[PDB]
């Protein structure tokens, strides 16, 4: 039983750029827990990534919270960078202020 | 009105790393929405620590909750690293291999302050295992390698013990901490909600209805057109956390450039007073 | 609490 995980990113308050805000990778429905999830910064990883604490739902499929401080701006593209075994190659999602 | 019920429930996921050491067991709990405890076996000296407000304060009606629980975890820890050695041993798995042991057990109480349902469920590689049964009496194994657990565990007067903890301390623990996590748990925010609009073209738009700042999880987001539903038409995305312990959500719906003012969103929650009806 | 129980599969 392996399930690809589903991905959304977002930010936690509508984003206002020059402001603090946090930006989140919510990863779900995996399995197993094994996951790989980077949040980007034009490209490249942002060091300072925490994650909440591994749980999962009533079908026994994980989820994760990725999240960091972060202050948005324009021309400042962000994005969730995800790897899990059942993925040939990493997936990325674009950070999008509408969603 | 509503009676209310809440639950305290418990999470262990126990793995299996071959080739980079000992098995992992991770164990949270959570009171109905809200985490409020969390284990890591692979933590130097691994203890049981506090991940809401509230628990930060149950040390000094509690001296020993901290102690006792990281006991309980540690020996929860070993039981698991065994168990998923036993469990590979029933259905003659390789030892290359890596697999899960998943628990999920808790109390739902109801407004009296008596329990509703006891359960305690468990997985192997995200697939049914092994079941406690409504009655709290037996156990419903889900294939044949499993009911060499459930023949262990009847012939260990395991359910019996089980029973105990769900009527007993899963009940009193969640009334303590509905209690002292009163403002926390027993609160119904209402979701702050607006409409955005993302033109596509000259001649079609984006409408989308969002709900943010939300607690407890449940809320239902639907677009209407003149009266009419629309969940076919409106992409609906699954709630998801903030990460300050509320949560959001969103339906967005396609609509043509000159007809914004026909459609409405509608917006219910614990939290509202009454139904939101939004328009653009 | 954590259940203080258990029993390995």
């Amino acid at each position: 039983i392996q399930r690809t995980p589903k991905i959304q990113v977002y930010s936690r308050h509508p984003a206002e750029n020059g402001k603090s805000n946090f930006l989140n990778c919510y990863v779900s429905g995996f399995h197993p827990s094994d996951i790989e999830v980077d949040l980007l910064k034009n490209g490249e990883r942002i060091e300072k990534v925490e994650h909440s604490d591994l749980s999962f739902s009533k079908d026994w499929s994980f989820y994760l919270l990725y999240y960091t401080e972060f202050t948005p701006t324009e021309k400042d593209e962000y994005a969730c960078r995800v790897n899990h075994v059942t993925l040939s190659q990493p997936k990325i999602v674009k950070w999008d202020r509408d969603m | 009105g509503s009676h209310g019920f809440h639950s305290l429930r418990y999470f262990y996921t126990a793995w299996s790393r071959p080739g980079s050491g000992e098995p992992r067991f991770v164990a949270v709990g959570y009171v109905d929405d809200t985490q409020f405890v969390r284990f890591d076996s692979d933590n130097a000296s691994p203890r049981a620590e506090p991940r809401a407000p509230w628990m930060d304060l149950v040390e000094q009606q509690d001296p020993q909750y901290w102690d006792r629980n990281t006991r309980n975890a540690r020996d929860a820890a070993q039981t698991y690293r065994v168990g998923l050695d036993n469990v590979r041993g029933y259905y003659n798995q390789s030892e290359a291999g890596s697999h899960t042991i998943q628990r999920m057990y808790g109390c739902d109480v109801g407004p009296h302050g008596r329990l509703l349902r006891g359960y305690d469920q468990l997985a192997y590689d995200g697939a049914d295992y092994i079941a406690l049964n409504e009655d709290l009496r037996s156990w419903t194994a889900a294939d044949l390698a499993a009911q060499n657990t459930r023949r262990k565990w009847e012939e260990a007067g395991y359910a019996e013990r089980d029973r105990a903890y769900l009527e007993g301390e899963c009940v009193e623990w969640l009334l303590k901490h509905l209690e002292n996590g009163r403002e926390t748990l027993l609160r119904a925010d209402p979701p702050k909600t607006h409409i955005t609009h993302h033109p596509i073209s000259d001649r079609e738009v984006t409408l989308r209805c969002w709900a943010l700042g939300f607690y407890p999880e449940e809320i239902t987001l639907t677009w209407q057109h003149d009266g009419e539903d629309q969940t076919q038409e409106m992409e609906l995305v699954e709630t998801r956390p903030d990460g300050n312990g509320a949560f959001q959500k969103w339906a967005a719906l396609v609509v043509p450039s000159g007809e914004e003012q026909r459609y409405t969103c509608h917006v219910q929650h614990e939290g509202l007073p009454q139904p939101l009806t939004l328009r653009w | 609490d954590f259940e203080k129980e258990g029993y390995s599969l």
